């Protein structure tokens, strides 16, 4: 190969430009074992973006200057070879294949290249397509006698897509699996890119970054890899060290990750066990009133999270009875932005538009051949996306028995079956439940006789099978709202709009007898303190526009209301 | 209750001879 | 050698001779976090067409000059290359790889080069993507030819780290504007106002929407300065009229370039006759605008189109419902109206539930659409003895969850159909056909009787009043074709439809 498409690895280890390769010894062993093969010694491997595939092929590299190779490996002048560039420039007929002889020329004669296909995919198809004159079949024959030595690269999904589906391409090829590594082995690798990321920043780097950096990209990255995503750490928070100046540590690794996913670098650097002390304080923030049921769920997730944790349950599994919207999902994007730093982890499922057994194979996934096989199914791209969660299944008591059949492995094993075969994974997932099963007293203050918390608990037991409530973790019952608790919830939503009204220099000026009147009629009591909003915008704010309609801007007025009583 | 996924195929082509204009 | 290929920016910034960058510091030390990075040292600024990604660089540039650069950057020769120059010369083919060869041997032969590519995938699709292997790059694509080129090749993206150029606000490419004022009030010899740059930024954003925020508005300001050296030819003071004189150009609007206009209520009924309420309803709710949030949200067809006219211009504002992205991307100032969002099931809440939390969405197309100056409409309704008023909205409450009810501005209901309010809808349907008519020189009149006749046919509540536009065509107008053809009735007469059958001269 020249200097053209490619890049002698090689040679770029005997001027020590690699990047030391620590751990992956397996592998390399393996891709040896794969070259020196007589026949098709061409090994793959199969991975996932940045888990060191390349880092295979660099630490053979090295090993083959080292003269770590068995005397079939020694003085392979090993190059790369970018297929991109190879198939760009092709407009013309021939262009593609003249310059993939051309590669094939040069490995003839010099009978002593390694190719590094990087992307071994774009393999098939690169020239035109399947049967054609593609960059597959012109390489075909050579692999097949093991006079062309490649090691491919390719991801799991890649390799199953591409070369499994071609025939006459799978044998060609072995499957070499690199896995991603765990995070004491990325640790590993970190202390031994210790060196090299110290002297290209300048910048000294500690092990509390290094344990930093492949603990929390691991829990707070889940679209990429450890060995990368970890590294990206390093090489970040040294860069943004260069800006500010002589030391990474552990706060600045959570610094230029905090940057990434938008959790504040407190969420980042904190400790579980203090990171769930004061958790009550900071669940008041967005729920006021109901202070029992923060109480019980900070105590609950402080046991199912610190100290002892079997790793086959959820973090905590909820039923929310009680009156509706009171605080029901409004306390669970409370516990999600407490979860791990971000406010979206919550997922509302609303089972109420189920009554139908059929339906839950258009919410698990469809079986194929059917349709609910794209949505439906979709909790693959939520819950292993984010193994932090909070789940939300909004009127259970509406759905059929055969959906949450399926919903009993998820409370004993924390693992779900998909319906395109996926193992999506409840483990770290506060799962809750939610039926307003209450509506007796609700409706009015009289009953079936001739004249709470228990009345809601029993109906559960009339309404669901005793095998799903008993793996629920703690059942929450929520009670009608007293009105001095939901004043405080009109302070809460009254000072949300205050502040993007002194954005223009506006300013309502607070009364307490216009709160009075938007809790009358801002609640019943079979809805409320979810209308509260609604009768906040009807009420309030549509009669602040009326300051414009009669064109009252000024450098600010300060406008003060009250409607008439009740 | 079925689906049928269809299959659309796609116009693909190898790339175009072109006849070249000689400056002597 | 790059001394005759591609600008020295760096050169360029020590002269003046950039145009100075106000705003973007940001960005810029974002590309001063990447370009100090061991690995994916590569920006690629991903923008939009005309974003002030080139302007990072440029201000990059400016950067490396005054000493705010770092220790790992001071004093890093900047160039971009021109592309199609190094072309420039036949020797003969293969004299484009043979000279980009050359310069990269000149670039390792210094240390203090770094590249920038205004066109990144144009070398993606020596190709230089080799001589990257170990020579700093900073690329410049479009976030659709960043998924299409530089993100499709594992063999570049563990060098090619994205750098995020968004478009500017509103406010924020004032101060763009005002940084470049003295470049382009020197230039036409007329100074600027900054209230032209207020009104150039603001009407940019409203009327021109395939171009995007930085350039759309300085091409306003460049061309009304333009405009004013070309009239005094035939101290002038570029002013807010200026601008909306050369826009008037652009798009080819009349110049109404707003709270006075939002002061309807009597500035339409066009084509609204009836449902007097509700249009006195959504008053003041759009002006509680005047967020990241559309600018109206309400749970009737025509209140829609008229009101597409008058909030947004045109009557093909409207949008009737990717099957909403990349149309409100071409159209981000639209109603967008849903029909008959009754007989679809829940996988429509997705679209219309995450834009009033967030305003965008994010998809597989490949831009974020922009959901914050449209006016989202859902169009959801059209036993024993005894002895609508003013609910509706009850409905819609009981059908979906008002957990984000909340969260629609208003709910407004429609009141009820009135007899004289189909007479008003009859002879507005006989406007249609009149027109027809009088390029014949007919004229046609009718009476209180042949009008109420009309309205007491095909007015059903159940269907709307769509019934009405058949019954106009069964009854007039297949009578009154045949009597054109039977020349009853030639040019220069007066048709009086009357009387029960129907009946005219
Ligand atoms: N075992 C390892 N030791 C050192 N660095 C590693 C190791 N595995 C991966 N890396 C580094 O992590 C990143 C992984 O990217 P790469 O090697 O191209 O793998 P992949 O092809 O799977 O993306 C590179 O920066 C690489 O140097
Ligand atoms: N932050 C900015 N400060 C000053 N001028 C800017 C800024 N952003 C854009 N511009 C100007 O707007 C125009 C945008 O051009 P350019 O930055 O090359 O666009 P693009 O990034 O889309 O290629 C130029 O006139 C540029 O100088
Ligand atoms: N004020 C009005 N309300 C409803 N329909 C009207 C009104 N004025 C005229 N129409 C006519 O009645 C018909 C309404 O049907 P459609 O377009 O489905 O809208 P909608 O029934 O929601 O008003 C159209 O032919 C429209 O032109």
């Amino acid at each position: 190969v020249l200097d053209q498409f490619g890049r002698n690895l090689t040679a770029a280890a005997m001027e020590g430009k690699l990047d030391p390769v620590i751990g992956r010894e397996k592998e390399i062993e393996r891709v040896m074992q794969v070259l020196s093969r007589r026949t098709k010694n061409n090994p793959v491997l199969i991975g996932e973006p940045g888990v060191g595939k390349t880092a295979v092929v660099e630490g053979l590299a090295q090993a083959i200057v080292h003269g770590e190779v068995p005397e079939t490996l020694k003085d392979k002048q090993l190059y790369t070879l970018d297929l991109g560039s190879l198939v760009a420039g092709s407009r013309y007929r021939g262009d593609f294949e003249e310059r993939l002889k051309k590669v094939l020329k040069e490995i003839n004669t010099r009978g002593d290249i390694i190719l590094f296909i990087d992307a071994l995919h774009t393999l098939v198809g690169a020239g035109a397509a399947e049967g054609a004159i593609d960059a597959a079949s012109i390489l075909k024959p050579k692999l097949a006698r093991g006079e062309l030595q490649t090691i491919g690269a390719t991801t799991l999904d890649e390799y199953r897509k591409y070369i499994e589906k071609d025939a006459a391409l799978e044998r060609r090829f072995q499957p070499v699996q690199v896995g991603e590594p765990t995070v004491e082995h990325t640790i590993e690798i970190l202390k031994g890119l210790r060196d090299r990321y110290e002297a290209h920043h300048r910048v000294s780097i500690t092990d509390a970054a290094m344990v930093a950096a492949a603990t929390l990209a691991d829990r707070y990255i889940n679209d990429r890899f450890l060995p990368d995503k970890a590294i990206d750490l390093i090489d970040e928070a040294g860069a943004r060290m260069r800006i500010r100046r002589a030391e990474v540590d552990d706060e600045q690794i959570a610094e230029v990750l905090g940057n990434w996913t938008g959790i504040p670098v407190f969420k980042l650097t904190e400790a579980e066990t203090t990171r769930l002390l004061r958790m009550e304080e900071e669940l008041h923030k967005r729920i006021i009133g109901q202070e029992d049921a923060v109480k019980a769920v900070s105590k609950a997730i402080r046991r199912t999270r610190a100290g002892l944790k079997d790793p086959k349950r959820p973090s905590g599994s909820f039923i929310f009875a009680g009156p509706s919207g009171v605080g029901k999902t409004e306390l669970s994007k409370a516990l999600a932005n407490f979860l791990f730093g971000d406010d979206d982890a919550l997922i509302q499922i609303d089972m109420g538009e189920f009554h139908d057994r059929f339906t839950a194979s258009r919410l698990f996934g469809a079986p194929p051949g059917y349709v609910g096989y794209e949505e439906g199914g979709q909790l693959t791209e939520k819950v292993r996306r984010k193994p932090f969660s909070v789940v939300l299944f909004d009127a259970i008591e509406k759905a059929h028995q055969e959906i949450y059949n399926s919903l009993l492995q998820v409370l004993e094993d924390g693992r779900l079956t998909d319906g395109q075969g996926r193992t999506v994974d409840f483990k770290n997932t506060v799962l809750i439940f939610t039926s307003n099963l209450g509506t007796s007293d609700i409706s009015k203050p009289v009953g079936l006789g001739f004249s709470m918390k228990q009345k809601v608990n029993d109906e559960l037991k009339k309404h669901f099978r005793p095998e799903f409530l008993n793996r629920i973790d703690d059942i929450i019952v929520f009670h009608q709202l007293t009105r001095e608790e939901i004043i405080r919830m009109v302070d809460l939503m009254i000072s949300r709009v205050a502040g993007q009204l002194k954005s223009k220099d506006m300013a309502l000026v607070l009364t307490d007898a216009a709160k009075a009147l938007l809790a009358k009629r801002g609640f019943d009591p079979v809805l409320g303190a979810r209308p509260l909003r609604r009768t906040i915008q009807r009420e309030i704010e549509d009669q602040l526009s009326e300051k414009i309609l009669f064109e009252e801007v000024g450098p600010g007025q300060v406008v003060t209301v009250d409607v008439d009583n009740w | 209750m079925k689906v049928l996924i269809l299959a659309c195929l796609v116009a693909l082509a190898l790339a175009r001879e072109l006849e070249e204009l000689n400056v002597p």
